[PDB]
């Protein structure tokens, strides 16, 4: 019925039936758990982050650490981003975005990621991933703070609206 | 394997004596469980009395 | 840890019936004569 | 202990003359002292030029001087060549 | 070891048939057992101070097995001691386990056995595997579907059990 | 009695001696009852794959251990302060203070702290979560099973290559130089560009986007034009954070030698330069050889064709195509021996050029690796030479090799072993001479006295590869040299750097003491050797026993006749070998780890003026360097070094319970047992239980083999505990 | 994080080695 | 069992049969040397492998070899 925090598999069960041959879920709505589950999981990051922010400023001498923070954002800012433009993909072309089109490519040939009604979160954790590097340059410790929270309010606007399905399978 | 089991050196033999030794130790250990918890002393080290 | 069962579960499985069973077996292999 | 394979057109090579046998030229067997030895020469003298035109690298070498450059080692193989053929009498 | 009545025999398929129609007693017994809330302080977590090491799990909260899963296994080595004298000291009309060097293998059942209604062997051969296979659909189900094997069972027979 | 069922001759021994030769012989498939050679070699090839398989599944292992247990995406992070986690510990022998003890790595669990690198190497190569690091315990597990597959099928009637294909030189050397060599090497260059530079520089490429993501901007276009160079433009900034996008510039194949300023390792567009060159040059060597098409050469015309004519070598290599082919004891021997030198290339190259992001800041890491390929490299060195032994005594026949190479070495066997024993004997005792001089000296209060030897040769090769400490100027030292300036332009500049820097362990300053110990590791390398050499020419015969061959390469003795010939076989001096070779192998890291942590304390004076002398050896690297390790358990508590602290001791009683069977020989334990079988027999309701195999004594050569594996053991377990206890411990 | 589910399914392919584990070495021993 | 050879270097000096403590050797006629006799081993069941015999050769190399082979009860000295 959800995703799970950390590892972001489904969690429970709770014709549409979730064994596998009378699946009716499409491959599409698959590929989106999964595409959920890995924005889930980084989104559940973001408070791991504020903590460690939160211990470099209580320090008696507190110094940013712009490899931390820019490390952080290479490894879940970056991930949520890409799982978020991918998710917005299936939803505005469809079944092409799936493979219907073939193997990624360049010219894909496809609509765009923007266009989508989810597109405008996605625009929203793009500014948080420049204003965390950007206080990460800057050593302004309430700058990150700020700044993943506000990522962390796009992600679950983003999976709200979304309704994404959970196929158990 | 023999047919004869009269005997402790006999296959059948042995394998009385093994089905034995399970039930008389799993008997025997079962009554000193009854026994220890029963008896104050024995829970003890016969230390109780002092 | 996810599956946190599964060290209480698996290590003394491994650790003393694998080794037993198959030295058991071994035992039994290395002694038999057919 | 069994039958060793080589491949189709493996011949003898061992040799305690005073030269081994042109066969062991392989596919230069035929070809006459004088032009392994002119060869040799050449490899050596537009070898040694190709290589000596590069010899301050750059990240935008010449591939043809490269290329070139190989005719240096290539060359010493080409006047054992040349003493082979020579002393096959060819 | 295989002229033991081991192995891919109808020994061992009845056996393991009788550990399954076992198995799926004790599954619905357990679901409809916790369903109920009667296992007692199901959620407590067993005290290394007690109980020792063993009891350690590392899930990150309580880092210790709960009382209801060492229930459970309690029951299991109730009827593992039984198991072990029943093997090793067998009834005297018991069917055995490991079945003598020279005997005489049953005849395979083929794909299915002559239906007696009775306690005969045929019926509990046709229930075994039918448990057996019905183990493997539970557990599967549960795998497929992300479900407790407890909730799984409990949905199977229309919530019954709870 | 039927147990080894290869060995008829075992299994009618009615002893338990039939257990332990079932268990020893049974990998000796040569040796096995009613073998032919086509199912020899049909045997070594499934069970190839078997290994290859066991290494796979150690590897999907390590990854699954890691991804499941481990504190990889926490260690990604954060990688110079996180410990690496290896897995938890489930241990219920554990008390509540040895549980708190070892909950580091910032989990709620027990935990071993890795030692052997792989978050480094993970991290390096692309791996950045969980998912991925699960992924490759995934695909690791199928090739495990496809592996334990094709073992199976290439033992199937009809899938059993015949002895033809075994012995197709020219076709495996082809297929293993440019295919298994050559290719792989461009492989892995494809996985740099277009995996590890990417996610080296933020930029996320998987599977899921690699064919849409170009690694160049440009895109395979200056590739295809000759524009090669273009790959090179905009390197990676000196300011570049890895694993991120700052810093990072678009080049995927570049020479700047050195190492990434942060990191502290190479480039990885160096290294995926160096598998592009290195794998074109492999796949050009794999055309060498004739197959089916009519170019190439053949193996036995060119090892025919190489006799000088002056005679010097006598027939050269005519007949050794045929020797080495039909002997798979002389291919493993090459094998191990090649091999051998390699891990010792792998563990002198990852110390002083480290290719892993953040390693060689990971002080333990890096000395368990170096420690763990010099142990490897020993051993294959050693086992290269014994199976040369068991060349010359089961597969080599002197008529087939009249006048060799091999014929002629073994013609002179006694002017190479006499030589090695000279030059062993040469180095012995002068470097212990000097060592003891040194001792003397110092003890009597005059350090000054010290015959100290600057190793100016070393020094001068520093030099001439641009170390600048020792003012020789020669080569790239020399600023105006042709060597210098012919690099300038390339990987001069990035090299200089690296070399003369003093924050790595490339080309380490050399003082006296490194001379001493590089001449003590020369008397043990010539002296283990020698052993070796020894072992293999006399393998065959000797004046004391010339038919030797007639018994095989490992029997007790013959006899207490013509004076005694106890550890006269071919593996006796493979036996005695192996403790010289642990003694060089513990001379190695012992030189390396107390130079490193010296090094890394930032007092590297200290090895400079205690490492000539050999107390200054004892106290300042064994007495100092224990407290740490022994103090892991104490009256006062324990800690995480605990359990090396118990694996030390450990390590002390299997080595000296090896002394027992070393020392004390079959004769009082044969009577000690038959005492033993009389009490029994005697001993009322004990003689009810009757052995089925009589207990006898182990053999004259398998207790030489339990001593040596108890030693060698030991050996292993205390140094590991000292070496990774003592780092950690002490952390530099 | 790692899923239960992943773990399972690491153990059946792990299950799979061991069954061609077995039937290989059943083969080499013969 | 062991396996004992006697080669024909032997000089017939009865010396190894005198030296086995198990019986395993005995002398034939031979006219090969000029004590017209061969030490002979009929009985290497018996043969424990001591090599006394080998010890007793007085020949630069041993005619009697004994190649330590399959042990059995008698070949490993044991008295159970
Ligand atoms: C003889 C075999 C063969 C040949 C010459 C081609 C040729 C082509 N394939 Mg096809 N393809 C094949 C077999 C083949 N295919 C098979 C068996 C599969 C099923 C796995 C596919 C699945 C496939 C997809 C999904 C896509 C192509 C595409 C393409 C185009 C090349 C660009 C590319 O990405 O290649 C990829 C080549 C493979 C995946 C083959 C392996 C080209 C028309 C791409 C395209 O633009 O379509 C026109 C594309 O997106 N192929
Ligand atoms: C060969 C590499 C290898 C090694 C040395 C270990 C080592 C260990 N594993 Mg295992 N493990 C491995 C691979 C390996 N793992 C793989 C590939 C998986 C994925 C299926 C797992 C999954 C796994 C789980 C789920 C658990 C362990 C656990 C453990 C620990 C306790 C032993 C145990 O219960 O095993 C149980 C292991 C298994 C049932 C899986 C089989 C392991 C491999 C595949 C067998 C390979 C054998 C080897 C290649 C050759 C065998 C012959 C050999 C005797 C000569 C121990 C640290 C326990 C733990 O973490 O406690 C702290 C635990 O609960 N492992
Ligand atoms: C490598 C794996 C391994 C594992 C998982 C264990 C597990 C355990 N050991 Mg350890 N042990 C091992 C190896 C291992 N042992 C080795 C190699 C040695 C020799 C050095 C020892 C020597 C040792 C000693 C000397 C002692 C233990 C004890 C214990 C128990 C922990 C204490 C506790 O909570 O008491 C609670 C323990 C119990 C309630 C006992 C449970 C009995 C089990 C569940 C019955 C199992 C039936 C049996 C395995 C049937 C197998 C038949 C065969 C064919 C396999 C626990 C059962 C202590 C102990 O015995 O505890 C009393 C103890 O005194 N161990
Ligand atoms: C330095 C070592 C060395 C030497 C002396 C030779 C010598 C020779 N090679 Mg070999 N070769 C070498 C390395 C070497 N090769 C390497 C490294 C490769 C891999 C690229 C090859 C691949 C190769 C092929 C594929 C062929 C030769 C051939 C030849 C012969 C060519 C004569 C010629 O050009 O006529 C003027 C000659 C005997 C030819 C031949 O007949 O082989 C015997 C042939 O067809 N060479
Ligand atoms: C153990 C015996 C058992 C019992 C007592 C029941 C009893 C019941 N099942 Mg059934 N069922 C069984 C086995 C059993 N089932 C098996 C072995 C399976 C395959 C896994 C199912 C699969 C199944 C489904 C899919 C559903 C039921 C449902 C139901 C309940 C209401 C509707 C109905 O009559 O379904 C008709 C009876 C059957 C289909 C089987 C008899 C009913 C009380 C329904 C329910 O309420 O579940 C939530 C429903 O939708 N059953
Ligand atoms: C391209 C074709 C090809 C390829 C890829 C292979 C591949 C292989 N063959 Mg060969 N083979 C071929 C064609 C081929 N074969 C042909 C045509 C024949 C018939 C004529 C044979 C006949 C044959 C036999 C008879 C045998 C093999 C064997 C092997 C395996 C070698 C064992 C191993 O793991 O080495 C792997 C080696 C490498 C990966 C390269 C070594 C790298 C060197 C040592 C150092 C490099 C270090 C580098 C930094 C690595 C770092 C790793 C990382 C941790 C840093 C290997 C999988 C053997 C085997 O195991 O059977 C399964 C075997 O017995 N083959
Ligand atoms: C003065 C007599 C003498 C001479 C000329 C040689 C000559 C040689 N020996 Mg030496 N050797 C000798 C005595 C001698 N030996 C003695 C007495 C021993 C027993 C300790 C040895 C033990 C020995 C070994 C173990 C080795 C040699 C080796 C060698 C050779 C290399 C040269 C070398 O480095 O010497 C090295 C010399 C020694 C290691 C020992 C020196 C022993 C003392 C100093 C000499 C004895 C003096 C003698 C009593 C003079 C009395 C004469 C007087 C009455 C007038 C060479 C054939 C080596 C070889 O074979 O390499 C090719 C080698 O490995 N020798
Ligand atoms: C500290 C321990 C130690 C030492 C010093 C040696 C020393 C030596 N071993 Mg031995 N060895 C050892 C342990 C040791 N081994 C162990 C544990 C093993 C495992 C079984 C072996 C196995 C082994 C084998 C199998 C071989 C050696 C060889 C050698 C020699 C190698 C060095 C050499 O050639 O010249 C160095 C010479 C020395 C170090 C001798 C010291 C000089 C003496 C002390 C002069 C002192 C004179 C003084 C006045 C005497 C006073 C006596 C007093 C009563 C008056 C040398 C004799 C090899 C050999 O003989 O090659 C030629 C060889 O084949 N060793
Ligand atoms: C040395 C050796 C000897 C001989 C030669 C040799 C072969 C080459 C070599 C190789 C040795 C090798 C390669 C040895 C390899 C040994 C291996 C790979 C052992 C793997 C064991 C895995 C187990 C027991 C997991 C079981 C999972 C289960 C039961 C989960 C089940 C399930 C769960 C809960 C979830 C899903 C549903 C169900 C199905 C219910
Ligand atoms: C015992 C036995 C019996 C018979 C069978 C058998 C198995 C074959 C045998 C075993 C034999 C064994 C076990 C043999 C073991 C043999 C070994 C270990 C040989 C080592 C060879 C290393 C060489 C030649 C290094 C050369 C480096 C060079 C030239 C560097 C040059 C340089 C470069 C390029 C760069 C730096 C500058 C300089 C310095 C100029
Ligand atoms: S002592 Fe042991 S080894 Fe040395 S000879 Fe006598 S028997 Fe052979
Ligand atoms: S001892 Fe040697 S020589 Fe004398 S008899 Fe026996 S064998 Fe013949
Ligand atoms: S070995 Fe001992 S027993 Fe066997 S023959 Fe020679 S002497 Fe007689």
């Amino acid at each position: 019925a959800s995703l799970d925090p950390k590892t972001g598999f489904p969690i429970q069960g709770g014709s549409a039936g979730c064994q596998p041959m009378t699946q009716a879920a499409s491959i599409l709505d698959k590929q989106r758990t999964v595409l959920a589950g890995k924005i889930t999981v980084a989104a559940n990051k973001v408070p791991v982050l504020t903590a460690a922010v939160d211990k470099m400023k209580t320090a008696k001498k507190p110094k940013l650490d712009r490899d931390y923070v820019l490390r952080y954002s290479a490894l879940y800012l970056t991930t949520l981003v890409d799982a978020m433009e991918q998710y917005c993909l299936r939803d505005a072309n469809g079944a092409k975005a799936a493979g219907g089109a073939g193997l990624p490519k360049f010219k894909e040939t496809l609509k765009p990621a923007s266009s989508s009604s989810l597109y405008s979160y996605v625009d929203t954790v793009k500014s948080g991933i420049a204003a965390v590097s950007a206080a990460a340059k800057a050593g302004d410790f309430d700058g990150v703070n700020k700044a993943a929270g506000d990522i962390k309010t796009a992600a679950d606007s983003f999976l709200s609206t979304a309704n994404p399905p959970i196929i158990f399978n | 394997e023999t047919e004869a089991k009269d005997q402790l050196q006999t296959a059948k033999g042995w394998r009385q004596f093994t089905s034995g030794w399970l039930v008389g130790s799993v008997g025997g250990a079962s009554f000193a469980y009854i026994l220890i918890s029963n008896i104050p002393f024995l829970q003890t080290a016969g230390m109780s009395m002092l | 840890m996810t599956a946190a069962y599964l060290p209480s579960i698996l290590v003394p499985i491994i650790g003393l019936i694998f080794p037993g069973l198959v030295m058991a077996f071994a035992f039994i292999y290395i002694e038999q004569d057919e | 202990f069994s039958p060793v394979p080589s491949p189709e057109g493996t011949k003898e090579t061992y040799w305690e003359t005073k030269a081994p046998s042109s066969d062991v030229l392989g596919i230069g067997a035929g070809v006459s002292s004088g032009n392994f030895a002119a060869a040799s020469v050449f490899a050596a003298l537009v070898g040694g030029y190709c290589t000596g035109q590069v010899i301050p690298l750059t990240v935008e070498p010449n591939p043809l001087f490269l290329a070139g450059s190989f005719l240096l080692p290539y060359s010493w193989a080409l006047h054992v060549a040349a003493w082979i053929q020579k002393n096959n009498g060819k | 070891f295989g002229g033991r009545g081991l192995g891919v025999t109808v020994n061992a398929e009845r056996w393991n048939g009788r550990h399954a129609m076992f198995g799926i007693f004790a599954m619905v017994m357990t679901s409809y057992m916790k369903g109920h809330g009667l296992i007692p302080d199901a959620d407590k977590v067993l005290d290394i101070a007690q109980w020792g090491p063993l009891a350690a799990v590392w899930d990150g909260a309580g880092n210790g097995i709960s009382n209801e899963r060492a229930i459970i296994l309690i029951a299991h080595v109730h009827v593992l001691v039984v198991s072990v004298i029943a093997a090793i000291a067998p009834f005297g009309f018991q069917d055995t386990l490991v079945k003598e060097k020279g005997y005489t293998p049953e005849s395979p059942a083929g794909l299915i056995p002559p239906f007696k209604t009775g306690l005969t062997a045929e019926a509990e051969l046709i229930n075994g595997r039918l448990a057996m296979l019905g183990v493997i659909s539970i557990v599967t189900a549960s795998l497929f579907t992300g479900t407790s094997v407890v909730d799984t069972i409990n949905l199977g027979m229309g919530k019954i059990l709870y | 009695t039927k147990f080894p069922k290869f060995s008829q001759a075992l299994a009618q021994d009615p002893a338990t001696r039939r257990i332990w030769y079932g268990l020893a012989t049974a990998h000796d498939l040569e040796s096995h009852d009613g073998m032919t050679e086509e199912n020899l070699y049909q045997k070594i090839f499934a069970s190839h794959f078997g290994h290859l398989a066991v290494i796979f599944l150690w590897t999907s292992g390590n990854l699954f251990h890691v991804a499941w247990q481990g504190n990889f995406e926490q260690w990604v992070l954060n990688p110079l302060k996180v410990k690496p986690i290896a897995h938890a510990i489930w241990d219920p022998h554990f008390g509540q203070p040895a549980v708190k003890a070892f909950t580091k790595g910032g989990v709620s669990y027990p935990v071993n702290i890795a030692t052997s690198g792989v978050y480094h190497w993970w991290y390096t190569i692309g791996m950045r979560s969980n998912t991925d690091l699960y992924a490759g315990s995934l695909f690791l597990l199928f090739l495990a099973g496809v592996f334990l597959f094709a073992g199976w099928l290439h033992l199937q009637p009809k899938f059993r290559p015949g002895l033809s294909w075994f012995k197709n030189n020219e076709s495996r050397l082809n297929h293993h130089l440019s295919g298994l060599f050559g290719f792989s090497s461009l492989a892995w260059s494809a996985h740099l560009i277009h995996v590890a530079i990417p996610e080296a520089r933020g930029q996320h490429v998987c599977w899921d986007n690699f064919t849409k993501v170009a690694p160049h901007p440009a895109g395979l276009q200056p590739f295809f034009t000759g524009n090669w160079g273009a790959y090179a433009a905009s390197p990676d900034t000196t300011n570049h954070i890895f694993g991120t996008s700052e810093g990072a510039g678009t080049a995927i194949l570049t020479f700047l030698g050195g190492f990434h300023p942060q990191t502290q390792a190479l480039w990885l567009t160096d290294i995926a330069h160096h598998h592009l060159a290195i794998g074109v040059v492999f796949i050009f060597a794999g055309h060498m050889y004739r197959t089916n098409w009519g170019i190439g050469h053949s193996l036995k015309e060119i090892l025919d064709a190489h006799r000088p004519p002056g005679g010097r070598l006598g027939a050269g290599h005519k007949g050794i195509f045929e020797t080495l082919t039909n002997s798979l004891h002389f291919q493993l021997g090459l094998a191990l021996a090649s091999l051998g030198v390699i891990t010792s290339l792998v563990a002198q190259h990852m110390y002083a050029l480290p290719s892993y992001a953040f390693i060689a800041k990971d002080y333990v890491t890096q000395s368990a690796l170096y420690t763990h390929h010099q142990y490897i490299a020993g051993f294959l060195m050693v086992g290269a030479f014994a199976h040369g032994a068991i060349f010359f005594v089961r597969d080599y026949d002197p008529e087939q090799n009249k006048n060799n190479v091999l014929a002629r070495i073994l013609d002179h066997k006694e002017a190479i072993i006499s030589h090695l024993s000279w030059v062993s004997l040469f180095l012995g005792f002068h470097t212990l001479g000097i060592y003891v001089h040194n001792d003397v000296v110092v003890a009597f209060g005059t350090p000054e006295k010290q015959i100290l030897v600057e190793p100016v040769f070393a020094q001068w090769i520093q030099a001439s590869s641009g170390k600048a400490l020792y003012g020789f100027d020669v080569l790239l030292s020399s600023t105006n040299s042709v060597a210098a300036n012919a690099s300038s332009n390339i990987w001069l500049p990035g090299w200089l750097e690296a070399i003369n820097s003093g924050k790595n362990s490339l080309f380490l300053p050399i003082g006296p003491g490194d001379f001493l110990i590089h001449h003590a590791i020369a008397l043990a390398l010539h002296t283990t050797t020698l052993i070796l050499v020894k072992g293999a020419l006399d393998a065959r015969g000797s004046k004391l026993m010339p038919d030797k061959k007639d018994f095989g390469y490992a029997f007790p003795c013959d006899g207490p006749g013509r004076g005694g010939t106890c550890d006269i076989s071919a593996w006796d001096a493979f036996y005695l070998s192996m403790f010289w070779m642990l003694n060089t192998i513990g001379w190695v890291t012992f030189y390396w780890h107390w130079k490193h942590i010296t090094i890394w304390q930032g007092n590297a004076g200290q090895f400079n003026e205690s490492s000539t002398y050999i107390m200054g050896w004892l106290r300042d690297y064994l007495w100092l360097n224990s407290s740490p390790l022994i103090n892991g358990y104490n009256p006062f508590g324990m800690n995480s070094l605990s359990v090396w602290s118990w694996m030390f001791l450990f390590g002390h009683l299997i080595w000296a319970t090896g002394f027992m069977f070393l020392i004390s020989w079959r004769g009082y334990w044969q009577e000690l047992i038959e005492t033993l079988v009389w009490a029994h027999e005697r001993t009322p309701l004990a003689n009810l239980v009757r052995w089925k195999d009589k207990p006898v004594a182990l053999s004259i050569v398998q207790a030489r083999l339990v001593g040596l594996i108890h030693f060698t053991a030991g050996y292993i377990f205390t140094y590991a505990a000292f070496v990774i206890a003592s780092t950690t411990g002490k952390f530099g | 994080m790692i899923s239960d589910t992943q773990i399972f399914i690491a153990l059946i392919l792990a299950l799979v080695s061991l069954v061609l584990a077995i039937r290989l070495g059943r083969a080499l021993y013969q | 069992s062991h396996s004992v050879k006697v080669y024909d270097t032997c000089i017939g000096c009865t010396q190894c049969v005198r030296a086995c403590p198990c019986d395993v050797l005995e002398m034939v006629s031979w006219d090969g040397c000029k004590a017209g006799q061969i030490a002979s081993a009929p009985r290497t069941e018996d043969c424990i492998g001591c090599k006394r015999c080998e010890t007793a050769c007085p020949t630069d190399f041993l005619s009697v070899r004994v190649y330590l082979g399959g042990e059995t009860t008698r070949s490993m000295g044991l008295a159970y």
